[PDB]
């Protein structure tokens, strides 16, 4: 749960977007773990996740908002280089 | 539903509304909360008329100005159970926010006053003579306006001014030097399409001219339709260069540059796939901007050009599209579109502007 | 703030003119309309016997003459501007003469816009009701019968919503109008049955007929030929149920004939004025039938002469016409059978004064006794002059000179005025302009014409058309003493005179003439190009010292301690006068209005436009620029403005008002510090074009201000104490209570500031002619208005005498 969550679901995002060329796939994996992050954490691996991990998750939401509006594929971008740099911390682990 | 003027009255607020609204600018609303439903129903029975709101600073709540809007058409959906409400409105009389109560079922009651649409009369009524009021009527085009102005301001030479002054807070004369203007702008312009009351064109040429949120607002503190539409010629002349709104200085275009590919006007509102919507101004040519990515014909806007995003080339911030075309035989193979938000109205080398 | 207004000139252009028995059956009466006053005079064939004056409470809009069948003498009817009806009597009880009002009644609707042609007020021959135009779409009628005291009415929809002119015609068994109409079809005359009973309109005598599409006028033609004439700009039309005759008379194609008086009661005679002041003669030849009939042979018109500018005509017994005039002096012409060695069949009889319209004006000390003197230029086109106002009380002094005065400006080391003057010229086939009459531009003892090279216009081709007039403007010196016109200075082609100021700048001893220009074309909608032109007076003849190009319209300049301050389009720009006779730009203040009118005192700067915006500005030195201290934008037709003192401004804006705007007392407070309060409020009735600080006599009330107007009323507005105010407030209450209005017009309802959508009671303001009125009435009376707030008759005779002494 969070960790391996968030993990398995940036691979499977990476996997639609990249791999398929299907934004609407990505945002739908990303969508509802970023809704859990507003939720709020309920144990305590989650709340240290969000002490580290959570001020990063929330720019590339609003990098992908960005895009939403623009059009900017390098808004998507900016979400993706924070995406992978929490991707390879939690990996680090 | 047109109430009174200068008196306080209390007209339901629609709480997900946040943009400033031109009396007369369409404005597709699509509903869907049952708090939203029970109340656009309840007018339908009594007034048909709900309040946009304006907000100065859109951060920290602050509302003290906003415009009503009349519902003129009604569709509910019946899809999946839940019911849409789905009402298209259009912006009747300016209003001023003195208090704004809150209810305990998830709406909110404010005591509005409206601020009266000011109706001067000619400026030779109070002083034509008598005996020449019989020469007002014209029977029923560069020496007929000469004609024009020595017979309706004959009487100017009682005063201490000429004819030509009056002919600068003359209503219609207004009108038709700002309609020769925009047709400079868009060739394929229909005089039916644009009102002849000196309100509703003031109003309608104010959603029409490229300028920033600031000057929009400006234009509806004004209350005489005169003051509006001098002040509007007068940023059509003077604000010729339009710039960056975040650099404010950096140039993207200029006036002479644009231009109607379409039948739409010069800055017509498009929706993006997102539902975002973009009020794009249409140039020929631009500068101090960046290419981001590669072309592409997904959802495009002008059927038969592609898109690629167009970028400040000092602060990278969004301005709009190039489009380029497909076909080689299509005239303008390449025009620019940006989104009027991204822009700030400029007088080049200060001068202000004039009501 | 508190003002006193008081009229000092009561106004003398004439707006109406009737003839007619309204003092005795065996007199023939002179009624004559100058705005607020209605004169009456008696015919006596040595001239006009003055017999009563009065003034209303209302501007003179309708004013017609009737007799009722149980009448014995005629009945006056009035409309006023705001709508006030009345049906007035004379009355002489032997010595006393009294107006008597036998009905009155507001007739104004809550709804409907004013009509494009404006009021039309017609009475039918046989006083069977009263028919009014107010608003488009309606016919106002007011049942003519003995009982309706309140002039109670009912209005009957009219579908042609473009009426232009409406007449009632004679011999109608039942009350039939004829009125002329435009619809997108062109123009067309129509009649229409009005039944009283019905309260509608029935099908009239003769079927809807076109006419020319500029007819403007329709004369009802009495017994016995009937039917109405239908005159344009190139046809006089006949029409009656049965027969119809045209003419296009070429001797009427050169100006529109505006006015119409009957000369023959049974219609073979009629009078006919046009805009240039051409008097013409309409004879409706008869050809009698064996039975007493009467149809039309034929249609004549032959011109008599030259009048001044009529606004109304009215003939009087035995060749004489009384000419009213709007812009120039009324007259009383003699209609001579033979013309004289010059081929005029008019000559003029009496010259009546009209100083209106007053455009500009100025005090000045000429005998330098310590008595100012008021200098106007009034009149337009040939009516055009100077007019001497001195303190029968006013002298009047008249200069002619037959072409239009625009500014004026006294130069003390010069002794002589500079006025801005402009004339209308006509294109020729020889290739340049020829004038229409001698004038004072042209016949100067020495004159002067601008030149520059470095002035030209990159838009205009000068490609001007043929048979165009074209407006000639020029500045001209004329002497104090003999009033002969020294000089006249032409200015370039297609330039507009707008400002003129006389003053010195800076270092130099030399007093110099400033004049403020702009370029006018045709195609241009704004000017885009002005001038700044220094001119000095030395013998006899003016040579430009300094020239300065600018771009815009330099519509106002006044002297700031020591430099230029001109206005120029929207920027208020300051300006100094170098050691080399130069003009040097010191700073520039860019306005977010035109700045049209612009006042100074002090430090401080006032500036206007034509839609009362009002802003403050003070010149900072260190800034070395202006700041903005106040501003009111409340949207309004502004006319005039002038500074009163340091935190008071009086204007006067639509619907002949005056207003006062006063600067906040900062109450700890920076949004209220930048706002101006309207404390001043008051219907004047009067169309102010200037303000101008000074007096006419040789301190109970603090400062002076003069104003001129359109009609040739010259005000006067002075300063009162809080005190002082709350008497005379006190005063008017207690003095309308007794004083009988013409009309039964309620004192407050004239005063109140009142525009086409709002009213509001006036304040800050004492209608100095009500309290001066309180002298002019019987002892007894004095008294009845003093009972109580102490205060006996006796003391306030001096106190009105006090305020008196004032103009
Ligand atoms: C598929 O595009 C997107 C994915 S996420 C946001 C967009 C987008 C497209 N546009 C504009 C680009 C210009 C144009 O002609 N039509 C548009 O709709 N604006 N935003
Ligand atoms: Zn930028």
């Amino acid at each position: 749960l969070w960790h391996e969550m968030w993990h398995e679901g940036l691979e499977e995002a990476s996997r639609l977007y990249f791999g398929e060329r299907n934004v609407k796939g990505m945002f739908e994996v990303l969508e509802p773990l970023h809704a859990m992050m507003e939720r709020g954490p309920q144990t305590l691996k989650e709340t240290s996740f969000n002490q580290a991990y959570g001020r990063d998750l929330m720019e590339a939401q609003e990098w992908c908002r960005k895009y939403m509006k623009s059009g900017n594929v390098k808004d998507l971008t900016q979400a993706w280089d924070l995406y992978y740099h929490v991707f390879r911390r939690i990996s680090k682990q | 539903t047109l109430h009174d003027d200068d008196s306080c009255q209390v007209i339901p607020v629609l709480p997900q509304v946040m943009m400033i609204l031109i009396p007369g600018q369409t404005l597709p609303l699509q509903l869907f909360h049952p708090q939203e439903v029970s109340m656009v129903r309840n007018l339908i029975q009594k007034d048909r008329t709900f309040a946009v709101l304006a907000y100065s600073n859109v951060q920290e709540r602050e509302a003290q100005f906003g415009t009503t809007a009349e519902i003129y058409a009604y569709r509910e959906e019946q899809d999946f159970g839940i019911e849409i409400v789905k009402v298209k409105a259009i912006g009747r009389q300016r209003f001023k926010v003195l208090e704004l109560r809150t209810q305990s079922d998830g709406i909110q009651q404010a005591k509005v006053q409206i601020l009266p649409e000011c109706v001067l009369p000619s400026t030779m009524s109070a002083v034509q003579l008598e005996s020449l009021n019989k020469c007002q009527i014209f029977p029923s085009s560069y020496k007929w306006w000469q004609k024009y102005q020595k017979r309706k301001f004959h009487c100017a030479n009682l005063t201490s001014w000429p004819r030509w002054l009056y002919s600068l807070y003359d209503a219609e004369t207004l009108m038709d030097r700002i309609k020769k203007q925009l047709r400079e702008w868009d060739e394929n312009l229909k005089d039916d399409s644009l009102p002849s009351n000196p309100i509703d064109f003031s109003y309608r040429v104010a959603a029409c001219l490229p300028i920033d949120d600031v000057l929009r607002i400006q234009l509806l503190k004004i209350g005489s339709a005169i003051q509006r539409l001098r002040c509007e010629l007068d940023i059509m002349n003077k604000c010729t260069s339009l710039c960056c709104k975040q650099c404010q200085e950096t140039e993207i275009t200029t006036k002479n540059e644009i231009f109607s590919l379409s039948l739409c006007g010069p800055m017509a509102a498009y929706v993006n796939p997102h539902g975002y919507v973009h009020e794009t101004l249409t140039v020929y040519k631009a500068c101090n901007l960046n290419l981001i990515g590669r072309p592409s014909t997904e959802h495009s806007w002008f059927p038969g050009y592609a898109w690629t995003v167009a970028q400040c080339k000092i602060c990278a911030s969004h301005i709009g599209w190039k489009f380029t075309a497909t076909k080689k035989d299509m005239s303008p193979q390449k025009f620019w579109g940006l989104t009027r938000s991204a822009l700030l109205p400029t007088i080049p080398d200060k001068v202000i502007l004039c009501l | 703030s508190y003002n006193y207004v008081v009229t000092a000139q009561k106004p003398t252009a004439v707006n109406g003119c009737v003839t007619g028995h309204f003092t005795s059956a065996e007199d023939l009466n002179l009624l004559i309309a100058k705005n607020t006053r209605l004169e009456i005079y008696v015919v006596t064939a040595e001239g006009l016997r003055p017999v009563k004056e009065v003034g209303m409470y209302g501007k003179i809009a309708v004013m017609e003459l009737f007799r009722p069948k149980g009448e014995s003498k005629d009945l006056l009817f009035i409309l006023t501007a705001k709508y006030n009806a009345c049906i007035l009597e004379y009355k002489q009880s032997g010595e006393s003469i009294d107006i008597i009002t036998r009905a009155h009644g507001n007739v104004q609707d809550r709804i409907g816009r004013p009509s494009e042609t404006g009021i039309i007020g017609i009475i039918d021959p046989e006083c069977r009701m009263i028919g009014l135009r107010l608003y488009d779409g309606l016919f106002k009628v007011i049942p003519l019968d003995r009982d309706n005291k309140e002039l109670k009415a009912f209005n009957i929809r009219l579908e042609e919503l473009h009426v232009i002119d409406v007449k009632f015609l004679y011999g109608c068994q039942a009350p039939t109008i004829c009125f002329v109409y435009q619809d997108p079809q062109g123009r067309h005359v129509k009649t229409y049955e009005v039944s009283l009973r019905e309260k509608e309109f029935n099908k009239g005598p003769w079927k809807q007929e076109n006419v020319e599409a500029e007819a403007s006028m329709v004369i009802a033609v009495p017994e016995p030929f009937g039917g109405a004439i239908i005159i344009g700009q190139e046809s006089i039309t006949y029409h009656n149920g049965d027969k119809y005759l045209a003419i296009a008379p070429p001797i009427i194609k050169q100006s529109t004939i505006v006015c119409h008086n009957r000369v023959d009661p049974n219609g073979s005679r009629y009078l006919l004025g046009d805009m240039e002041g051409r008097l013409f003669m309409l004879l409706l030849e008869k050809e009698e039938q064996m039975d007493g009939t009467v149809t039309l042979k034929d249609l004549r018109v032959e011109l008599l002469g030259e009048t001044s500018i009529a606004e109304c005509l009215t003939y009087l017994d035995n060749g004489v016409v009384f000419v009213g005039s709007r812009l120039g002096d009324s007259q009383l012409v003699k209609l001579n059978v033979d013309s004289n060695e010059q081929g005029s069949y008019v000559v003029a009889m009496e010259t009546f004064t009209n100083l209106g319209p007053i455009v500009d004006m100025c005090v000045v000390d000429l005998e330098r006794q310590g008595q100012g003197q008021l200098v106007t230029c009034s009149g337009a086109f040939k009516e055009g002059s100077l007019r001497i106002i001195r303190n029968q009380k006013l002298h009047i002094r008249t200069v002619p000179l037959y072409e239009s005065p625009r500014k004026i400006c006294y130069q003390e080391v010069s002794q002589c005025f500079g006025v801005l003057s402009s004339r209308i010229e006509v294109q020729d086939t020889s290739g340049g302009t020829t004038a229409l009459r001698p004038s004072a531009s042209t016949q100067a003892l020495s004159s002067s014409v601008s030149s520059s090279k470095l002035f030209s216009s990159s838009t205009a081709p000068h490609e001007t058309s043929f048979g165009e007039e074209v407006e000639v403007h020029n500045l001209l010196i004329i002497d104090q003493h003999t009033f002969e016109v020294l000089h006249a200075h032409q200015f370039l082609q297609n330039e507009y005179a707008l400002s003129l100021v006389s003053c010195k700048l800076g270092k130099d001893p030399n007093t110099y003439f400033i004049v403020g220009t702009a370029m006018v074309y045709p195609e241009e909608a704004e000017p885009k190009q002005g001038r700044i032109v220094v001119f000095q007076y030395s013998d006899g003849k003016l040579q430009t010292v300094a020239e300065k190009e600018v771009k815009g319209a330099v519509y106002s300049m006044v002297e700031f301690n020591g430099k230029l301050l001109a206005s120029i389009n929207s920027t208020v720009r300051l300006y100094e006068w170098t050691t080399e006779k130069e003009l040097r730009t010191e700073c520039n203040h860019y306005n977010n209005i035109m700045a049209l009118y612009l006042k100074t005192k002090g430090d401080f700067i006032l500036v206007g436009d034509l839609m009362r915006s009002v802003l403050l500005l003070a010149y900072k030195p260190m800034e070395g620029n202006f700041e903005e201290i106040a501003r009111d934008f409340n949207p309004n037709w502004m006319s005039a403005v002038e500074i009163l003192d340091d935190d008071n401004f009086l204007g006067a804006e639509n619907a002949f008002n005056l207003f006062v705007c006063q600067k906040d007392s900062a109450a700890t407070t920076d949004e209220e510090r930048q706002h101006l309060q309207e404390v001043g409020l008051f219907h004047l009735g009067e169309f102010v074009n200037v303000f101008c600080h000074g007096s006419l006599v040789m301190t109970p009330t603090q400062g002076s201000v003069l104003f001129g107007t359109v009609n040739g009323m010259i005000g006067l507005v002075t300063s009162l104490s809080e005190s002082w105010y709350n008497l005379l407030l006190d005063m008017q209450n207690r003095l309308n209570k007794v004083i009988k209005s013409v009309g039964k017009i309620e004192h407050s309802f004239w005063r109140s500031f009142h525009t086409e959508r709002k009213t509001e009671p006036a304040t800050g303001f004492i209608d100095g002619d009500l309290i001066e009125s309180f002298l002019d009435i019987s002892r007894p009376k004095m008294q009845e208005v003093v009972a109580n707030l102490e205060a006996t008759a006796d003391d306030l005779i001096k106190v009105v005498e006090e305020l008196t002494r004032i103009h």
